[PDB]
């Protein structure tokens, strides 16, 4: 169920869903696995956003086990591409795509919550038919895995070669490492 | 010829906690003096007169100002309002109405009625409701303000001498206003808010927003030492006229410790004003210090400043007055501190 | 003989700075004004047409300054109304005729060399028409129907020096189709107005442009593409706009005009303060480095160069308090950081 709120304005006092009073605020959620119908109404919310004010910051929580590779890679170009500063915050969990949108962040504007767990690892896949047919997908998702790698280490600073090493296989990071390790910024313990 | 330190001494005995807004008033008062009384026959012509707008919260003691300038002021004073102006001679009233005014005090002398100094008490009143331009034509808003432009920068307007006798005359007279000063000034309502929203971006609920750490923040008094003029054009204000208006005093919020010396050290304190009330009556009044720090924490709580002070005093002594008449040997009059709280009745001396 | 553009212009550029535009126009029409009446006009071309100049500019850009620096170096009369008292239909605040009667007072009573004065108006935009029309417009739509009369060319009675008593009950004619009206005020809201058809929308797709920048459309760069029907939607009439042709924008200003205004104009703020104490004994001196400073923060109050007392009197304000008080003070110094407020400024005793 969705509880809804009463908003107190000059006109009136008007009823919005929790959803909807924190995107009116510039917040947008990122929940569940990442799917071709999650992602594209996220960049609607983006896109609004932008027009309304492109001048404030956006910020986006994301706690998702990840998901499709393709889905994810739309929100990055978006995220890049508007002017405002997309502020990133994790919440729970981040995996191998979750990651990617939270390091994809603006630099400086991007935290990690005390308790928070990040693991990355490499794509997934498979493919059933001739050989000739394995051989293009194979050629295509090892192009995606060198694109990733480059990407993560453009926002993390790391070299290509450390990213490399820890994507061969499943590597989680705690909170207090991913600062170490150029992924995030700093913490949000408490308010000040 | 008055000094600013001499000027100024004489309303500290009327006025306390306003530094700021005395040196405003004290510069004014020494430049209009000094712009008139050269010649102005120098290299330098035309010499730019400098307005001021005070801003303070209510009974802050704007209107008390202008009262106790008047009595050391030599040339002539008047203290008009912005309430009953209506534009474009309606039958409220006129602008000219002002300078008719003047003649008065001053005895219907044009030359000398130039060089006077003029209060505007409640320019609040007229500011648009909205930041737009109002629909329809406000008589008592926008208007006003648009028919003032002139008259601050300087034009000529027309006087009737004495109100005339008859029909017969029907002539007015021209008068000068580039060089008369003008003193606009009111507790605006509702400006903390729009400063606010421009101070401070805030107005978010995520984890970066910063919400606000207490539920009393960014107190009133803070807000106005901040105030710019582009704030006032949200408020409602046009810039053209702010711009008539260069100066813009501010006035501090009273202060516990302030109001304790504004009922000893004013003159017209009200311990002194029922100190005569009972003289007359052959009995005599006293408050103790410990009474006067117990009704600060009370009138701070009115949200109303030094005007909500006498609630406190004459809720006490409402039956104390209505008893001493008919008793009789009575000399003196003692309020200590539980009296205020209502715990207790306050001790009599008889002779 | 009568000045040429380029004397008259030079005069304007002492007391205006950053008005190339507006001057250009006005000099012209001073010359061809002068030019108009002092032939004949019996010649190939008869009837010569005169071209009203409609003022538009941005809170203290100068317009106030061009009319009274103008009426100095022209002999023929001029005069300075305003449309705030007007009144239509003859009313007790004011009428349109009232300006004739004005007028004559600056020129001795003279029909013909009255008909050769120039006329100034100001606060033109208080008397727009408003859409919803709740009365019993007496300062709008009325007000623009009466000049149109004037402006066109006709003969308005005016009782000459009121008249001893009911006896005379008579009125002179004075013919206004030579006389020239210069009516100018700054709009407000009129980039507004100009912004939705030249903005275009702003879609919120990826190929619409949005605004990318808090500003845009810049007053003094959006005036410019101003045209008349974009002022009937303000609120005037066509008729009234069609009798003014000509159109002057102005650009509010400048950081580098402002620093001009303070030192080569001679009604400069600097000069009146200078004088100011020149009588009082001590020298005044302002760094170049605390002018800049002065007209960033001047445009971030956005009143132009009225707003800009607002900055000096604010740090100068203790120095004049305590200034009389002291004693043996020769001259005063005003460096960068007084105006922020961190520094106190110099002093020199002698
Ligand atoms: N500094 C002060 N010292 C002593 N009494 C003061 C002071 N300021 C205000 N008062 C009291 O408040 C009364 C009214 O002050 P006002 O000048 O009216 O204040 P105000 O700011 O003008 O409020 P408004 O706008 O006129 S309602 C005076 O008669 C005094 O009794
Ligand atoms: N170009 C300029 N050079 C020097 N001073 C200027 C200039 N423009 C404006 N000012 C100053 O601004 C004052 C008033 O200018 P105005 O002519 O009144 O401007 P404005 O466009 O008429 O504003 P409004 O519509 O009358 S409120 C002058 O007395 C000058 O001190």
């Amino acid at each position: 169920l969705v509880p809804m709120v009463i908003e107190q304005t000059s006109r009136g006092e008007r009823s919005f869903d929790i959803y909807s009073r924190l995107l009116k605020e510039r917040v947008i959620f990122l929940t569940g696995q990442v799917e071709d119908h999650m992602a594209n109404l996220i960049v609607a919310q983006m896109l609004f956003l932008e027009a309304e004010n492109p001048e404030k910051d956006i910020y986006l929580y994301i706690n998702s086990p990840g998901g499709v590779i393709t889905a994810g890679m739309s929100i990055y170009d978006t995220m890049q591409f508007i002017k405002p500063d997309v502020s990133t915050i994790c919440m729970g969990q981040a995996a191998s795509m979750g990651a990617f949108l939270l390091t994809a962040g603006a630099k400086g504007k991007r935290f990690c919550l005390p308790n928070s767990r990040v693991m990355i690892h490499q794509p997934l896949g498979g493919y059933q038919g001739q050989a000739t047919d394995i051989e293009i997908h194979a050629r295509e998702i090892l192009k995606v895995k060198g694109r990733m790698n480059e990407l993560m280490a453009l926002h993390t600073g790391q070299s290509l070669e450390q990213i490399e090493r820890d994507t061969e296989r499943d590597r989680f990071l705690s909170a207090p490492e991913a600062v170490e390790y150029g992924l995030v910024d700093s913490i949000l313990t408490h308010r000040n | 010829l008055p000094t600013p330190h001499e000027i100024r001494n004489h309303l500290d005995d009327y006025v306390i906690g306003q530094e700021q807004a005395k040196k405003v008033l004290a510069v004014a008062v020494y430049n209009h003096y000094k712009r008139l009384r050269n010649g102005d026959t120098s290299n330098g012509v035309e010499l730019g007169k400098s307005n001021i707008l005070l801003i303070g919260p209510t009974g802050s003691g704007k209107t008390l100002l202008a009262e106790t300038l008047a009595r050391l002021l030599d040339v002539p004073f008047t203290m008009a309002d912005a309430t009953t102006l209506t534009e474009a001679g309606y039958v409220g009233e006129d602008v000219e109405n002002i300078i008719q005014k003047l003649l008065q005090k001053s005895d219907y002398d044009v030359q000398k009625a130039q060089r006077g100094i003029v209060y505007i008490d409640q320019i609040d009143k007229i500011s648009r409701k909205s930041d737009n331009p109002s629909i329809t034509r406000d008589v008592s808003g926008e208007g006003v303000q648009q028919a003032l432009l002139k008259l601050i920068e300087g034009t000529v307007a027309a006087v009737p001498p004495q109100g005339g006798r008859k029909h017969p005359q029907q002539e007015f007279l021209q008068v000068d206003t580039s060089k008369i000063l003008f003193i606009c000034g009111g507790a605006f309502a509702g400006l903390d808010k729009v400063i606010s929203h421009r101070v401070e971006t805030g107005s978010g609920i995520g984890f970066g927003a910063t919400v606000k750490a207490k539920s009393d923040k960014a107190s009133e008094g803070e807000l106005l030492a901040q105030v710019e003029p582009e704030d006032l054009i949200k408020f409602g204000l046009i810039p053209e006229f702010i711009g008539r208006l260069p100066v813009v005093a501010t006035l501090n919020e009273l202060s516990e410790e302030a109001l304790i010396q504004i009922l000893k050290e004013p003159k017209n304190a009200l311990t002194k004003q029922y100190q005569a009330l009972f003289n007359l009556e052959g009995v005599d009044l006293e408050f103790r210090d410990e009474a006067l720090d117990a009704i600060a924490k009370k009138a701070m709580a009115r949200k109303t400043g030094a005007r909500g002070l006498r609630s406190i005093v004459e809720a006490a002594l409402l039956d104390t007055m209505y008893d001493l008449p008919s008793m009789e040997d009575v000399e003196k009059v003692v309020i200590d501190e539980s009296v205020i709280d209502g715990q207790s009745e306050p001790l009599l001396i008889y002779g």
